[PDB]
RNA sequence: AGUGAGGGCGCGAGCGAUAACGUCCGCGUCCGAGCGCGGGAACAACCGAGACCGCCAGCUAAGGCCCCCAAGUCUGGGCU
RNA sequence: GCAUGAGUAACGAUAAAGAGGGUGAGAAUCCCUCUCGCCGUAAGCCCAAGGGUUCCUACGCAAUGGUCGUCAGCGUAGGG
RNA sequence: GCACCUCGAUGUCGGCUCGUCGCAUCCUGGGGCUGAAGAAGGUCCCAAGGGUUGGGCUGUUCGCCCAUUAAAGCGGCACGCGAGCUGGGUUCAGAACGUCGUGAGACAGUUCGGUCUCUAUCCGCCACGGGCGCAGGAGGCUUGAGGGGGGCUCUUCCUAGUACGAGAGGACCGGAAGGGACGCACCUCUGGUUUCCCAGCUGUCCCUCCAGGGGCAUAAGCUGGGUAGCCAUGUGCGGAAGGGAUAACCGCUGAAAGCAUCUAAGCGGGAAGCCCGCCCCAAGAUGAGGCCUCCCACGGCGUCAAGCCGGUAAGGACCCGGGAAGACGACCCGGUGGAUGGGCCGGGGGUGUAAGCGCCGCGAGGCGUUGAGCCGACCGGUCCCAAUCGUCCGAGGUCU
C-alpha cells in the first residue's frame, strides 16, 4: 500500500541505490547529458537539480555539502565555476529528461536521455 | 481550495497566546482544573518536562514528577481551556528534544546529566527586568 | 492494561505485597483492565504476618497501571508500578493505608474509602 | 503440497479459446512534423532529433 | 429528507464544556439543485445536487444543455438526495441546526488487494511451533465429499476498501455558514479531499 | 445414573483411536465414580463397571455398618 | 467344449433379533447371456414382451387419457 | 513421431551496479576509461594427484553458453 | 451385525484454522401448570436470531479441578476440515524394564529416539478485466426485481423499600445511566512503525596533513528520536425505534348441540423469531428498465441483404503527466485556454545549537555566533523542467 509515500526503489536496496543516484548525478555534471532508462532518469533528475541550486548557494557550507555526494574535488569546482552561474537567473528545474524512440534490445527497457538546460 | 487552511482556521478560536516557552529539560508547574464531584477546584503538579510533541493547535506536552516514592507522567494538551496557567521553575539543558531515558534512571544522576541552562535563564532577567518598564510611566 | 499472569503491587498494608491478577471482574470476556477495575488475584509474595498469607486468592482493584490512561478532558495520566488495593468483597480496603498516589478515576468510581486513605489523588 | 497435476489434456478447441486474448497491438504513432516519418509519440524522432521544433540531438 | 454534498477536509479536536471531542470537518456550502425528481415524471421524489465549479472549457455539449435548462452554470459532480425538495434554490450548510445527526457517506480508504488476515480478520498461523509456510494463510475452506464445494459467499482473500460506506448517526458538534464549513463529532470514511455526502440520521 | 462412552487411552491403532470402547460410569446422589478402560468391548466394560459399581456402593457402604457396631459397642 | 465366484424376486423351512441389499437349503422364475424394446420419474432381474432387415400403415399389452406428455378436464352413484 | 500442462515454473546463492567513448549488419552482455560494491588464512599466490591442447596467435558465430554475443574453456589454421 | 463400492491406495487420534447445517434449546425472547405470596425455582409448550470465557493436569477426545458467566447446549457435516498447518498419539527399522517363550522373537503392557511432496488442468469459491448484447449515436443522473450484511448481552439507578410478605427479603409495568464481547469506519488524541528526515558513536580504509566529509561493518554498522502514510491498545458510530403478518398462548362475539365452547362463518391481542424497516451489491432484471441534456436525413453503390460501404457529427479510445485508485487491466484527476508530476519557495513538522571564525583551557573540551544547520511524503504557492506535435474511432436509425 504505496499510499501518498513517494520514493522509488528501483530494484535496488538503500545503499546501493543511493550510489546509483550519485554516479549517474557525478555522469552527468561530467558529462551534460547522458542516457539511462525512462524511471531512472525521472528520479535522477531532482538529485542534479538540487546539488546545481545548493552550488548556485555557493558558501563554503553549501561546497562541503555537494562534496559529500560527488565526493570529487575538481568536479566540485566545475559544478560551482561554470554550470552555477549559467543559471543564476533561472529558479528551480536545472535539468530536463525526454524520451527516445528507439528502444533496448536484449531486455526493450524504454530509454530516455536527462541534459541540463542552457 | 485549501483545506490546510480551513483547518488552521477553525482551531484559532481555541487557541490560548498566554501561555510560556519552554523546552523538554525545564522544570515547570501546571495549575490543572479538576472536579472533585461538585467543586472544580485546581491541583498543581510540577516536575522536568520530557516531551513536547508539535502539531499547532494540537500540540501536547509532557511532564514527569516521582510522588510519594513513585513516578508519573502526564500529558496536557497546550490548548487545554481547563490550564489555569503554566510556570516556569527550573531551565535545564538537554542534549535531545526527547528525554524518555531518564525515566530508568536515579535522581542523583539525573541531577548532574541534565544542566541547569544559565544561559536561557538570563535572557528570563532581560525579559523579566525589561518587563517592569510599565511600572516606570 | 491489567490481564492474567500480570503481577502487581500492593498499595497497601495488606500484609500482601506481589499479587498476580488471575482474572478481571468486568465482564463476561473482558480482555484487560484498568484502572477502577476489579481484579480476582493470588499473592505471589507477601510480608511476615501480616493479614492475608501466601497462597490467598484475593479481590482487589486496580488504582495505578503503566499504560496511560485517556480522561475526558484529553489530559492522561501514567505511572512507573502497577499497583492495586486489595479489598473484601463488600469492596471495602482490608487493609487500612494506602501508599503512593491513586488516578483520580477511583473517586469517580466511587472507591471513596482509599481516596481519602490516600496521600494523594491525580 | 500432494503435487496438484492436469485431470485431462486440455483440448485444441480450449487452448486456442484461452489464447483468445494473446494478439498483439500496434504501436501508437505520429509523423514528425519536420521529417513527416513514423515516430512515436513524446518521444524525439530519431530521424533528426527534433521535438518541441527544436533539434535536440544531432542525428 | 434533508441532505448535502460536501468535502472531507480532515478532522482535528476541539473543546466543549472542558471536555475535548473530536471533530471532522467538512466543507459542504453551498450546492445549487440541478433537477427536481417528480414521482410524476419520474416515478420517485429527490434533488439532482450541484457541488464544486466547473471551468466551462470542459463542460462538454449535453452537459451545459442540462446545466442551462436549470439555470445554474457549470458544475464538477451531479448527485441526488433522495425525497428531498429544497424551498429555496441553492442547498446551503445552514439547513442543520448544531446539535443534530447526521448519515455521513463516503467511499472508503483504498487498500487494493488484500490479505484474508487484514480484510476478514482471520486469526491465520501460528508464528512458531511448526508452522511450515502457513504462517498468514486461511487453512481450511471445506468438508469433504459432502457438501463437495465450497459455498458462495465464503470469506476470502481479494479487494477491501475503496468502497461506499455510510457511518449512521453523527453529531453535528458545529457549522460556520460564512465560511461553509460542518463539524461532525466522530469519524467520516474516506480520504480527505474526497466526496461525502450528508443527510439527517434514520435514528429515533 | 450418568453412563459415558469415550475413546480409550493408550496403545491400540485405527480401531482404538477410532471407537469409543472406553466407559465411566457415576452414580450421582452418593458420589462414586468407576470407569472401564478395562477390554475391547463397551458392553463388557459397562456390565463390568455396573458391578464393580456395584461393590463400590453397598459392599462399601457395609463399612458404615461396622463402624457404628464396633463404636457403639466400644 | 465351457462351467464348477452366481444373483434378485415369489413361496416353503433352518440360522439371525418374525434385523439386514444377511446367511443356508428346497421349488419356481427372471437377470446372468435380454444393461435390446413399452410402463414403473430415474432404477440388471417389479408389471408387459423374447428385437432377422425395411415402412411418414394398422390392433393391442402393462400403464395411462389437465399442461410438461400420446389419449376423456368422458358418463352415471357415493365418500374424504 | 508429435501433442497437453504453457508462453506457465525456471534461467543455479540477495558480493551490485552506473555512465561516457569505441567496434560491429546488429550490443544492458565484447573492448577502453571513469565512478560504485565484494573477497583479502581468499574469492590472491605456489606445489602435487587428476584432466590431456583446454595454453599463445590470427580468422569466425551454426551449434555449445539456461538470454544476448562482435565475446568464450566454442569452430578453423598455425604456433608453442 | 452384514461384507454391497473402493487393496494398479478413500492418509487413520488429538490440537489449529476456517467454519456451516440440525433443534430433541445452554443463554437471552414468548408462554401454560405449579406443592406460583413476593423474589426465586420446578416442569412443559413456542422459538435456531444471535450468544455460548480464560486457565491448571494429561497426546488426549473425555473427564476433574481454578476464577469468572446471561450461558459456559448437545449433534451432523468421511466421529467436517493433513493437494490448509501441525505430528504430541498411533502403526517401520534402533534400544530398555516388566512379561511369555529353551529360542529366534513376542504383548497391546510400558518407556527414550524416529524424512509429512515448491508449480491447480476441470468444478467450486474469492477478487478483477476483455468481447458481444441491450434493433438509432452518445454525455450524465438513476429505479430496485433479485441477492448480501446485520440481528448478542449484563449491571446499577429511578419508579418504590411501594404492591407482597410476620419477617427476611422484594417486584410487574413504565423510564434512566454505565459496561463486556463483536462489527464498520477513522488517524484529531494515546500508542506503534517510520531502510536514510535529523543526531550521536566504534573500528577501519579513503579523499587532503589539520579541520571537514565519504565507504564498509545487514540485505540500515550501532545507538537515540521521528512527519506523512499504514495502523490497535487509540476516537467515532452500529445492533435499534417503529410498521405488518404470526408461534405457542390469552380472548370477544357464536351456532351446530335451548345450556355450553376462542371457531365451524367474523373479530381482537400476542415473540430476541417472520415480512418489511437500517447499511451494501445490484437492469447480462436477455424481462437488458427510467429521467435530464446532446447528435443527425445517405454522398456513391447493394436483384434478393432487414446489406457492404465512406469522410464527418455529438461524443469516445489512443498517447503522456499523475493518483490514499491499483497485481495487470480497470477507475479518477490532468495535459500549455495547464498547477498533473518535478525542482524552487513558503507554512507545518522532525531534529536540537551545523560549517567557519572569535574568546576560555596545557588538554580532552567548553563558551559565544546559534533554536543554528540540515531538513522524505503532509498543507499551499509557483510555467523553471516535464504533460511537444499529433493519430484513430465514432452519424446518418429494419420496422404492421
Ligand atoms: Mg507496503
Ligand atoms: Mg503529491
Ligand atoms: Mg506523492
Ligand atoms: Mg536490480
Ligand atoms: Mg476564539
Ligand atoms: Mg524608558
Ligand atoms: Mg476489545
Ligand atoms: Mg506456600
Ligand atoms: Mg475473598
Ligand atoms: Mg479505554
Ligand atoms: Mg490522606
Ligand atoms: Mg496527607
Ligand atoms: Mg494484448
Ligand atoms: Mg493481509
Ligand atoms: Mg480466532
Ligand atoms: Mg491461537
Ligand atoms: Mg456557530
Ligand atoms: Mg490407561
Ligand atoms: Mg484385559
Ligand atoms: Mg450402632
Ligand atoms: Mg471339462
Ligand atoms: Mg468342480
Ligand atoms: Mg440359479
Ligand atoms: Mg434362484
Ligand atoms: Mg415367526
Ligand atoms: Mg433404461
Ligand atoms: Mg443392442
Ligand atoms: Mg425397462
Ligand atoms: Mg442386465
Ligand atoms: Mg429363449
Ligand atoms: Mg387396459
Ligand atoms: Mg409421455
Ligand atoms: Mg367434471
Ligand atoms: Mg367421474
Ligand atoms: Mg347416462
Ligand atoms: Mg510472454
Ligand atoms: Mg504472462
Ligand atoms: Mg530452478
Ligand atoms: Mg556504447
Ligand atoms: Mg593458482
Ligand atoms: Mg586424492
Ligand atoms: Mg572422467
Ligand atoms: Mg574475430
Ligand atoms: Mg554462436
Ligand atoms: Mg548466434
Ligand atoms: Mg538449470
Ligand atoms: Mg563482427
Ligand atoms: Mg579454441
Ligand atoms: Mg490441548
Ligand atoms: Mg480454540
Ligand atoms: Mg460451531
Ligand atoms: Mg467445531
Ligand atoms: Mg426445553
Ligand atoms: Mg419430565
Ligand atoms: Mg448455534
Ligand atoms: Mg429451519
Ligand atoms: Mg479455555
Ligand atoms: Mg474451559
Ligand atoms: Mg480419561
Ligand atoms: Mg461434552
Ligand atoms: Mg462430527
Ligand atoms: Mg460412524
Ligand atoms: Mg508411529
Ligand atoms: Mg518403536
Ligand atoms: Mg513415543
Ligand atoms: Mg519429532
Ligand atoms: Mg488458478
Ligand atoms: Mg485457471
Ligand atoms: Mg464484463
Ligand atoms: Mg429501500
Ligand atoms: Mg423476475
Ligand atoms: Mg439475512
Ligand atoms: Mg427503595
Ligand atoms: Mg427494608
Ligand atoms: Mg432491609
Ligand atoms: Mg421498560
Ligand atoms: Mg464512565
Ligand atoms: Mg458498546
Ligand atoms: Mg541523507
Ligand atoms: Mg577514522
Ligand atoms: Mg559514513
Ligand atoms: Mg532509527
Ligand atoms: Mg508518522
Ligand atoms: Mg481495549
Ligand atoms: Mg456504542
Ligand atoms: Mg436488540
Ligand atoms: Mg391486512
Ligand atoms: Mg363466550
Ligand atoms: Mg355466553
Ligand atoms: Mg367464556
Ligand atoms: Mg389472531
Ligand atoms: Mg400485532
Ligand atoms: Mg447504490
Ligand atoms: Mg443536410
Ligand atoms: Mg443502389
Ligand atoms: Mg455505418
Ligand atoms: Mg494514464
Ligand atoms: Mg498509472
Ligand atoms: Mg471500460
Ligand atoms: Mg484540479
Ligand atoms: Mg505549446
Ligand atoms: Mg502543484
Ligand atoms: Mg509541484
Ligand atoms: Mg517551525
Ligand atoms: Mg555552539
Ligand atoms: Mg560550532
Ligand atoms: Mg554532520
Ligand atoms: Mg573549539
Ligand atoms: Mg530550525
Ligand atoms: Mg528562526
Ligand atoms: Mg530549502
Ligand atoms: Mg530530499
Ligand atoms: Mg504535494
Ligand atoms: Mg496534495
Ligand atoms: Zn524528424
Amino acid at each position: 500500500m504505496r499510499h501518498l509515500k513517494s520514493g522509488r526503489k528501483l530494484n535496488r536496496h538503500s545503499s546501493h541505490r543511493l550510489a546509483l543516484y550519485r554516479n549517474q548525478a557525478k555522469s552527468l555534471l561530467t558529462h551534460g547529458r547522458i542516457t539511462t532508462t525512462v524511471p531512472k532518469a525521472k528520479e535522477l533528475r531532482g538529485f542534479v537539480d538540487h546539488l546545481i541550486h545548493l552550488a548556485k548557494r555557493g558558501d563554503l557550507h553549501a561546497r562541503r555539502l555537494v562534496l559529500r555526494d560527488l565526493q570529487d574535488v575538481k568536479l566540485v569546482r566545475k559544478l560551482f565555476d561554470e554550470i552555477a552561474p549559467r543559471y543564476r537567473d533561472r529558479q528551480g528545474g536545472y535539468t530536463r529528461v525526454l524520451k527516445l524512440a528507439e528502444r533496448r534490445r536484449g531486455d526493450g527497457a524504454p530509454l530516455a536521455l536527462v541534459e541540463l538546460v542552457e | 481550495m485549501n483545506r490546510g487552511a480551513l483547518i488552521k482556521l477553525v482551531e484559532s478560536r481555541y487557541v490560548r497566546t498566554d501561555l510560556p516557552e519552554f523546552r523538554p529539560g525545564d522544570t515547570v508547574r501546571v495549575s490543572y482544573k479538576v472536579k472533585e464531584g461538585n467543586r472544580t477546584r485546581i491541583q498543581d503538579f510540577e516536575g522536568i518536562v520530557i516531551r513536547i510533541r508539535r502539531n499547532g493547535f494540537n500540540t501536547t506536552f509532557t511532564v514527569r514528577k516521582v510522588s510519594y516514592g513513585v513516578g508519573v507522567e502526564r500529558i496536557f494538551p497546550l490548548h487545554s481551556p481547563l490550564i489555569q496557567k503554566i510556570d516556569i521553575v527550573q531551565r535545564g539543558r538537554a542534549r535531545r528534544a526527547k528525554l524518555y531515558f531518564i525515566r530508568n534512571l536515579s535522581d542523583r544522576e539525573i541531577r548532574r546529566k541534565l544542566r541547569a541552562d544559565r544561559k536561557r535563564i538570563d535572557k528570563d532577567r532581560a525579559a523579566e527586568r525589561a518587563a517592569k518598564e510599565e511600572v516606570q510611566k | 492494561m491489567i490481564q492474567p499472569q500480570t503481577y502487581l503491587e500492593v498499595a497497601d498494608n495488606t500484609g500482601a505485597r506481589k499479587i498476580m491478577c488471575i482474572r478481571v471482574l468486568k465482564g463476561s470476556n473482558a480482555k484487560y483492565a484498568t484502572v477502577g477495575d476489579v481484579i480476582v488475584a493470588s499473592v505471589k509474595e507477601a510480608i511476615p504476618r501480616g493479614a492475608v498469607k501466601e497462597g490467598d486468592v484475593v479481590k482487589a482493584v486496580v488504582v495505578r497501571t503503566k499504560k496511560e490512561v485517556k480522561r475526558p478532558d484529553g489530559s492522561a495520566i501514567r505511572f512507573d508500578d502497577n499497583a492495586a488495593v486489595i479489598i473484601n468483597n463488600q469492596l471495602e480496603p482490608r487493609g487500612t493505608r494506602v501508599f503512593g498516589p491513586v488516578a483520580r478515576e477511583l473517586r469517580e468510581k466511587g472507591f471513596m474509602k482509599i481516596v481519602s486513605l490516600a496521600p494523594e489523588v491525580l | 503440497a500432494k503435487h496438484p497435476v492436469p485431470k485431462k489434456k486440455t483440448s485444441k478447441a480450449r487452448r486456442d479459446a484461452r489464447r483468445s486474448h494473446h494478439a498483439l497491438t500496434p504501436p501508437i504513432l505520429v509523423p514528425c512534423p519536420e521529417c513527416k516519418a513514423m515516430k512515436p509519440p513524446h518521444t524525439v524522432c530519431p530521424e533528426c532529433g527534433y521535438y518541441a521544433g527544436r533539434k535536440v540531438l544531432e542525428v | 429528507m434533508k441532505g448535502i454534498l460536501g468535502v472531507k477536509v480532515g478532522m482535528t479536536r476541539i473543546f466543549r464544556d472542558d471536555r475535548a471531542v473530536p471533530v471532522t470537518v467538512i466543507l459542504a456550502g453551498p450546492c445549487p439543485v440541478v433537477q427536481r425528481r417528480t414521482p410524476e415524471k419520474d416515478g420517485y421524489t429527490a434533488v439532482q445536487l450541484g457541488f464544486l465549479p466547473q471551468n466551462p472549457k470542459r463542460v462538454n455539449r449535453p452537459l451545459k444543455g442540462h446545466f442551462a435548462k436549470a439555470g445554474v452554470e457549470p458544475v464538477r459532480i451531479l448527485r441526488e438526495i433522495r425525497d428531498f425538495n429544497p424551498e429555496g434554490d441553492t442547498v446551503t450548510v445552514e439547513i442543520f441546526k448544531p446539535g443534530e445527526r447526521v448519515d455521513v457517506t463516503g467511499t472508503s480508504k483504498g487498500r487494493g488487494f488484500a490479505g484474508v488476515m487484514k480484510r476478514w480478520n482471520f486469526a491465520g498461523g501460528p508464528d512458531s511451533h511448526g508452522a511450515h509456510k502457513i504462517h498468514r494463510h486461511p487453512g481450511s475452506i471445506g468438508n469433504r465429499k459432502t457438501p463437495g464445494r465450497v459455498y458462495k459467499g465464503k470469506k476470502m482473500a481479494g479487494h477491501y476498501g475503496a468502497e461506499r460506506v455510510t457511518v449512521m448517526n453523527l453529531e453535528v458538534v458545529d457549522v460556520i455558514p460564512e465560511e461553509n464549513l460542518l463539524l461532525v463529532k466522530g469519524a467520516v470514511p474516506g480520504p480527505n479531499g474526497g466526496l461525502v455526502i450528508v443527510r439527517e440520521t434514520k435514528k429515533a | 445414573l450418568r453412563i459415558d462412552t469415550f475413546r480409550s487411552s493408550g496403545a491400540g491403532g485405527q480401531h482404538v483411536n477410532t471407537t469409543d470402547s472406553a466407559i465411566r460410569i457415576t452414580h450421582l446422589p452418593t458420589g462414586i465414580v468407576v470407569e472401564c478402560q478395562d477390554e475391547r468391548s463397551q458392553h463388557k466394560n459397562k456390565a463390568k463397571a455396573l458391578s464393580v459399581l456395584g461393590a463400590r456402593i453397598h459392599a462399601a457402604e457395609m463399612a458404615k455398618r461396622q463402624q457404628a457396631e464396633a463404636s457403639t459397642r466400644r
